[PDB]
């Protein structure tokens, strides 16, 4: 498999962007394989 | 997620 | 071949290409999420980038040298996801993070949902510094997604 990278842009903050999405407060666990899960 |  | 910027991570065999993720080139080092590359070597033009450091539990890997990104979310301010979705140009999405509360502490988390190949897109503070990478997260009850703001340690 040819896994390769290609440039996609400069890393810059955009002024006057509109905030979106909520701000959830979640209880989670992280296992040794790097998987997050909900604590319920 | 289309978790990852 | 290692010019600063955001990059797509692509794969191809004999036919077309698939975008499997995204990463950040900074200070000669390429930074992405482990699940994007599985820690395998990368081609950059004619060159080869070899994995240097990584951590499956954090879901991070760096190429060519040690992890360089050290900016931290201030725990208060809005952030921007510089999303690089498959087949779409980079776009900035501003959001106020929520929180993953874990037994080992709180981690900022963004409730923004993008295709799997967006994994590794950088999350930025207002100075444009990369405070973490997008794409290791959880699915909540309604099927929507929340990603940790995953940051590595600069030794």
């Amino acid at each position: 498999v040819d896994m390769y990278i290609e440039r996609a842009g400069d890393i810059t903050w955009e002024k006057d962007a509109e905030v979106t999405g909520n701000s959830p407060r979640l209880d989670v666990a992280l296992d040794e394989s790097g998987d997050f899960s909900l604590v319920e | 997620k289309g978790x990852k | 071949e290692t010019t600063d910027g955001v990059y797509r991570v692509m794969t191809r065999r004999l036919l077309g290409s698939t975008q499997v993720g995204v990463g950040v080139m900074q200070e000669g080092v390429f930074h992405t999420m482990w699940h994007v590359t599985k820690g395998a070597a990368l081609r950059s033009g004619e060159g080869r980038l070899d994995p240097y450091w990584g951590d499956v539990k954090q879901d991070l890997v760096s190429y060519c040298g040690p992890w360089k990104l050290d900016a931290a979310w201030d725990g208060l301010s809005e952030v921007q996801l510089l999303a690089v979705p498959p087949g779409e140009r980079a776009k900035n999405i501003q959001t106020l993070p929520g929180i993953f509360k874990t037994k080992d502490g709180d981690i900022g988390a963004v409730a923004l949902d993008y295709p799997a190949g967006t994994s590794g897109s950088p999350i930025l503070d207002k100075c444009g510094r990369v405070i973490g990478l997008y794409g290791n997260g959880v699915v909540i009850k309604n099927g929507s997604y929340v990603s940790a703001i995953t940051q590595g340690k600069r030794e």
